[PDB]
């Protein structure tokens, strides 16, 4: 048991989870069609975490996918694995949010989420031991910030106890794709510090310095930047789905990358990615090292400038536990500088017998650091040159916001930068 | 269903019209007769139209447009044309008399009468539409109708439909190439009507596309239609998100939100970049980057306000064909690098970009080249003020003679109608200095 | 990626561009439609062109050069030619009105409108451009436009492109032969602002290569498209390095480093050694050893300055074929010990050398021979200094008169400006002596 | 393990290193496509010295081949077993650095070297222990000068106790293929001799030397000229590779090569080396191959070693000889060379003796020979320079680029500090 709900939230969520259960589909073996076609019988010994098991033996995705626009379901059907989705669980408004926090969160997100809630409720109440959800959502449009954290906000008072993990794209200010991106994530932050209990922030920033350096591709699409996404969403809930030399869950994860309640916001990375020509000898020291280069992080913020409060690795595949012990080590020697005085023995370590499709050994990290900071001040620094002079100010007023939100989600995210801040230069 | 009503009200408009639904025709495949041809064996561009054509259930697909004109010579060159069997013949209204380059007939004297009938119109087809995005309006601020006519409809429209979007494409006068004498005086009684009523008002000049089309087609002598040709693959371009699919999709809803930053800035500039004659065609790369470049030149904006003297408040970006969204990334990051191209301190991100997959198709007769590329640029600048303030002092050398007026008093309008006007143009022109004025 | 933008300015500059691009485009094996012919299964002379042709994406090369004149004759035999679909009408750029002889015409009056849509054209080209390497600029400062515009030109890219290298291949009027009256005037106020402007100025005098033609081509009656053949030669073996692979590579960027003393010096000389009719190269060798001591031959320099009379300050020896290091030491070694060579004290390490594996291509209609080896030595000498006497004592007859001044005056230059000039240059050959002579 | 990473800087560098690594498969057995191919288990042993062991049992040079030209990275790959370095390990600029030391150490250069360290730091780690680095660059050009120089300082401080050897082409005033190469070659020694643990000069024209009269090439190419720089290069760092009578390493060579630190330039040259139609006449005994290598012919630099005093040497010779006939050579020769050889610090010469010959040999000798002589080669270099800075010749290029005179003027007084020293070893009594 302990299974996890996906509720894949907004034009960015409903593509990353696309990939993601396409991803997810491949590791255990089930076709497009939901039908088993696996080899391997450990790939069906923990289905149930993620998948329900429908009549005449298919596998159907506990996943969600909410939306406001009606043209993105014509996006998930028509993507390979479309057909694993259960239609009662596609949730579609018909205006859209108009990438308006307001819109998607106070009038016509306000109207759909109740019809949401419904599904999530059925979902959640099937699993005989919830675990928690995993939302998937960006912070920069309007239909995934806006529902995404009303949502999450719904969520939370109903299931208190139960771990709400959020997979969420923050607008990075070199892509900027959209204009009003800064008042969506800052009204964002606000309820997803409240009422979220770890969020992987995500940039495409980071997704395309990956794409360009770490792997060479010619034409990184929208489709490649979710497929290293999913390669890590899989990762941060492997020892769930799979045996562990030392096992691990969310959970498990949360009681050791969360020092304080307001610090959950961590960057994850994927180690054993690789450029296709440079194909590197696959051991844990030379994957341990690339996991940690602060290329590999997909986060605009580079560590380097802050410092790890706790870091998390979830190594893939059969490896000497210690060796990986070792290698946990001799990182925090080397980077004594990237890792907070008190707290000692920053870095945690787990293991995860089954490897990857196509791989031998991987890994999948998780960083809490006081970098973090480093990618909210570019969003409060924009944000606030906004809110100065009350530019686009009218159409989320329009939609019964008052000036009094956007003050205290200021008031809120300046607390947050002040709290890693805090940490930071504490010597203790 | 991604429904989007257009009404085109005017000669300018109707005519423009022609050419927009000649494109639209082309994009989905529909014929004259209005039934496209089932091939593929498969509805493969099944449900594309349900954008601007409405399936009569017997295989025949009718517009979703108005054609509105006081004068029935325009409209009766529809009914005797190409696309007499493709527009629904209650649609294309006419009038007996036009309003003959005055306002006043077409506000209050002869377009009351024929408004009634128009919004009955409208309504019907609203009904038919199912999740609308907006009212796209083509209509000439320089001529009687489209100003007069044009504004009422907007005014009443407001009231009946409320929220729905109303999307302006405007062809405000040129003021070194006028047509008429008596534009100014038209322009501004429809500009204080346009200023409250449309949600975004994109602006076209005549003489700027004009020089468009003798700088990057290479044609010595353009005509209208060479020019309404233009102004089509704009529109089919910023409605296209909806039409066909895309990876990063925008709607008509979306734009309202990302470009009017204050409810009466609305007032927009438009630039679609790859205009090229497939003469050059042949010795150009035609790269995301150059497109973009290519968008920001201060001569293939449409309107003529050169943008080096405003500052941009929000850009539109929407690209079409073989675009990868990493490489309009870095041209994008490259214009924000640029000094030529200034923003506003209060806007830190003024990009909104849009990604279809589609790209866009070349008419048959039609000057442009079979292009893998485009991009169509909806900016918000400081620069429009320029245009406004040239239509003013074009204005004030009237007005002070009360040079045309008694035309326009004769036929039901009040003097202080047109003094009010230009209050309320210059309390405008006002506002774009005071938004352009850095944070304090 | 060794990206070289080509600006042919004035007729000079356009006809012995064509040469160039008839050879550029035998190289790389580009037809004149633009589309390489992919043969030998495999590309394996891909990239080569990169330098100097801009791949479209479809199959299509386009010459990275912009052609200039304020005449539309010369432009207009390109466009009627057989390389009319090889370059893009845009970098074809006229004028309608040609600057007359006058630099006053081409620096003020008439170049000021063109140089505008130049710039923009250099611009879209650097942008394509990825780790531009330099500007190649060809320029007759005996001509108007070529003197005046293509000064202004230079001016204009300093300030924009500031660091990228600007090596101008000038054909400075021949002190014997002189086709124009008013030369020495255009020269002088052209060599002011080329004086600052560019990085290193190759100098060419048609008489002097005219004598080579007579001499080592055995041609009675030589034309200017024999002697624009030999100049591209020159040009492919300096930017050779760059297409091909070599044993010692150079750039464009070397140059400037290795021949340029101090920043006003940047005044050079050239000489292509193994020109020979198809006649005698049965009856020769053409060992390096012979090729060297041919390159260094009074008579070979293609500018007509005897550098016997001059100290070599620099030299850059560019081989091209069945070139061996062992065999080119051993050349420059005993040209060193040589009495008729002679070096400034301040350069005892004199020679700058580099070996190319691709030997030339003979130009079907060419007068020359197939050769498996050669070599193109740009030379700083203090002989440079007599050309500039010549033409500073040819213009002081004239301005003791104010012999043709009404004429520029009467175009926009201040009568002070030709005085300036004549102080500068003045002011040169007082550097070129001072650097002669031996340390103290 | 003692490990050795190779960086190849420069055009000149990347071509010897790509003969070298071809020099070293053929050694080892490694094939062009990095399978062993090899027939002795021998030639596996001690592989990770060089090679660092990728997955599916492919072998990868733990080479870094940096320029800021980046035409270099085609030729490299062009080469035959030009396949066998991993992609990653090549870092190229665009530009390059023309020629010019401060385009290459001050600007250009400057952006790159933050990048190769990355590469550089990689490779280092992940030997168990690092025996050093050997950095084969040009003096003459820009790059191999410039970055090559800022790189050596860079690893230095990073990895002080590591050795930091050095095989360096100084630009010979015979070939003398650039104009600047003074100025480049004179700001460079003062880099290296502060940096670098042990500098072994080549000359270009001392290679055409071997290949006219020792060797009897009709047409010496550049290829050739690498193929006895690498073949002397594999001898310095055999005895780590392979077993030995009496085994040394380039710690050990150092130890007793350098008297005091500032004397660590050093002239190699490879003994067994014969024109292919006077090998019949030759025979291959441990006295012949030691005549060839006290040869002022036989060394890779111009200056003849008659000039100056020995003031130590080093033999790794090859193959399977007697060590006591090595050892009365090595005497022999002492006695022979009075004059020759420093009066203070007697038995002057050092032997090493490995097992394993080089290919399609039956024995080889390597010489390693701090002398006075190499004094000669830099005067070159110093009088050359001064005549150019006299008049501040082509030094707004170096000063464009925000290198200041103060700097041209410390290199100058540097090297003729170097110059000064050896010149009191040679005439010091003792
Ligand atoms: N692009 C374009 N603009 C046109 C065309 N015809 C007219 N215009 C514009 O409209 C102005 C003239 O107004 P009309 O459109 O003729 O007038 P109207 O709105 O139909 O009303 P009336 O004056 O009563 O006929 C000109 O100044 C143009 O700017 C056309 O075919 N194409
Ligand atoms: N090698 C070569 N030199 C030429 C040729 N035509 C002209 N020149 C040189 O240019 C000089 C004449 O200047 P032009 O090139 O006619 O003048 P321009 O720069 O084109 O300017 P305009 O007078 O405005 O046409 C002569 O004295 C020659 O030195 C040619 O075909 N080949
Ligand atoms: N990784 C990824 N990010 C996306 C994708 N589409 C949009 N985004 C990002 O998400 C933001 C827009 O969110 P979107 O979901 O389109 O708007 P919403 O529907 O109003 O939430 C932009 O800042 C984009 O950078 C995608 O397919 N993949
Ligand atoms: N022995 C040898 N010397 C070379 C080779 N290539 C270049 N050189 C020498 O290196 C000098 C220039 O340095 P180079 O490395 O080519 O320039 P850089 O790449 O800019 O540093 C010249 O004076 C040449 O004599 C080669 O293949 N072998
Ligand atoms: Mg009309
Ligand atoms: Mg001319």
């Amino acid at each position: 048991m302990r299974e996890i709900v996906h509720i894949q939230g907004g034009q960015c969520g409903n593509q990353i989870g696309a990939k993601f259960w396409e991803v997810i589909s491949d590791e255990h073996g089930i076709d497009p069609t939901g039908t088993y076609h696996g080899d391997s019988d450990l790939q069906l010994e923990r289905i149930n975490v993620y998948y329900n098991e429908a009549t005449g033996g298919r596998y159907v995705p506990r996943a969600i996918l909410m939306d406001l626009e009606p043209g993105t379901m014509d996006s998930v059907r028509a993507g390979p694995f479309g057909q694993l989705f259960r239609p009662d669980n596609f949730v579609f408004g018909q205006t859209g949010a108009g990438n308006n926090w307001a819109k998607g969160h106070y009038t016509e997100g306000a109207e759909l989420i109740d019809s949401v809630l419904d599904v999530v409720r059925k979902e959640a109440e099937g699993c005989d031991c919830l675990q928690g959800f995993q939302i998937t959502h960006s912070l920069g449009g309007g239909t995934g910030s806006g529902m995404g954290t009303l949502l999450i906000s719904k969520v939370r008072e109903e299931y208190p106890d139960r771990i709400m993990e959020t997979f969420s794209v923050v607008p990075s200010p070199k892509v900027s794709d959209t204009v009003v991106e800064p008042y969506n994530a800052t009204l964002s932050v606000h309820q997803l510090v409240e009422n979220a209990d770890e969020c992987m922030v995500i940039d495409n920033e980071a997704l395309y310095d990956i794409c360009f350096r770490t792997l060479k591709l010619t034409t990184p699409t929208y489709g490649d930047l979710n497929h290293l996404v999913s390669a890590a969403m899989s990762g941060v809930t492997c020892c769930l789905r799979f045996p562990g030399q030392l096992n691990s869950d969310l959970r498990k994860l949360a009681v050791n990358l969360i020092p304080f309640p307001r610090l959950h916001f961590f960057m994850i990375g994927f180690a054993p990615l690789t450029s296709r020509g440079s194909q590197r000898a696959l051991t844990v020291p030379e994957l341990t090292q690339q996991m940690f280069d602060a290329k590999n992080m997909m986060c605009a913020a580079d560590p380097r400038h802050g410092r790890y409060l706790t870091a998390s690795a979830l190594f893939r595949g059969r490896m000497s536990t210690k060796e990986v012990d070792e290698q946990m080590l001799n990182v925090q020697n080397k980077n004594s500088s990237y890792f907070v005085e008190w707290i000692p023995n920053n870095i945690k370590s787990s293991i995860c017998d089954i490897p990857p499709k196509g791989l031998k050994m991987a890994v999948t990290f998780v960083g809490n650091s006081t970098a973090i900071q480093e990618m909210f001040k570019r969003v409060a620094e924009q944000f606030t040159a906004m809110f100065r002079r009350k530019a686009f100010l009218h159409w989320y007023t329009g939609e019964g916001m008052d000036e009094m939100e956007f003050t205290e989600a200021e008031s809120n995210m300046n607390d947050l930068v002040s709290e890693y801040q805090q940490y930071q230069d504490a010597t203790a | 269903m991604r429904e989007v009503i257009s009404i085109h009200v005017g000669q300018g408009g109707i005519q423009v019209g022609n050419a927009c639904w000649e494109l639209f025709c082309l994009e989905h495949g529909i014929q004259p007769d209005g039934q496209m041809p089932s091939d593929k064996t498969i509805g493969g561009g099944d449900d594309a139209f349900n954008t601007f054509f409405s399936e009569t259930g017997a295989g025949k697909h009718v517009p979703r447009a108005v054609f509105l004109d006081l004068e029935p010579t325009v409209i009766d060159e529809v009914r005797t044309g190409t696309y007499r069997q493709l527009f629904h013949p209650e649609q294309l209204i006419s009038g007996k008399e036009d309003a003959a380059n005055n306002f006043a007939r077409g506000h209050y004297t002869i377009g009351k009468e024929i408004v009634d009938l128009c919004l009955d119109r409208i309504r019907k087809l609203a009904d038919n539409c199912t999740g609308l995005q907006g009212f796209l309006v083509f209509n000439s601020v320089g001529g009687g109708t489209g100003s007069g006519l044009g504004s009422l409809l907007l005014e009443r429209l407001s009231v009946d439909y409320g929220k729905k979007s109303k999307l302006g494409f405007t062809i405000y006068p040129s003021p070194q190439v006028s047509t008429a004498v008596v534009e100014p005086y038209n322009s501004i009684l429809s500009t204080h009507s346009l200023l409250e009523h449309t949600d975004v008002a994109v602006m076209l000049d005549n003489e700027a596309i004009y020089d468009i089309c003798r700088r990057n087609l290479d044609i010595e002598r353009p005509t209208y239609t060479n020019l309404n040709r233009l102004i089509a693959q704009v529109i089919s371009s910023l409605t296209a998100s909806l039409r066909f699919d895309g990876a990063l999709n925008v709607d008509i809803t979306e734009f309202q939100t990302n470009l009017v930053p204050y409810p009466r800035i609305h007032f927009m500039l438009s630039s679609y970049a790859p205009i090229i004659s497939a003469e050059k065609a042949y010795h150009e790369q035609l790269s995301v980057a150059e497109i973009t470049n290519s968008a920001f030149e201060p001569a293939n904006m449409m309107a003529k306000c050169d943008p080096r003297h405003g500052k941009y408040m929000a850009c539109s970006m929407m690209y079409r064909g073989d675009v990868v969204p990493k490489d309009v990334n870095a041209s994008i990051a490259t214009i924000k690098t640029k000094r030529t191209i200034q923003f506003v301190d209060w806007c830190p991100t003024g990009f909104k970009v849009g990604i279809n997959y589609q790209p866009p198709t070349v008419v048959p007769g039609g000057d442009l080249a079979k292009v893998m590329r485009a991009v169509c640029m909806i900016s918000n600048s400081t620069a429009i003020a320029e245009v406004f303030s040239r239509l003013d002092h074009k204005f004030d050398l009237m007005y002070a003679k009360r040079a045309f007026v008694h035309w326009y008093v004769g036929e039901g309008m009040e003097e202080g109608e047109f003094s009010e006007a230009r209050e309320d143009l210059a309390a405008l022109e006002k506002d774009y200095e005071e938004v352009g004025i850095e944070t304090a």
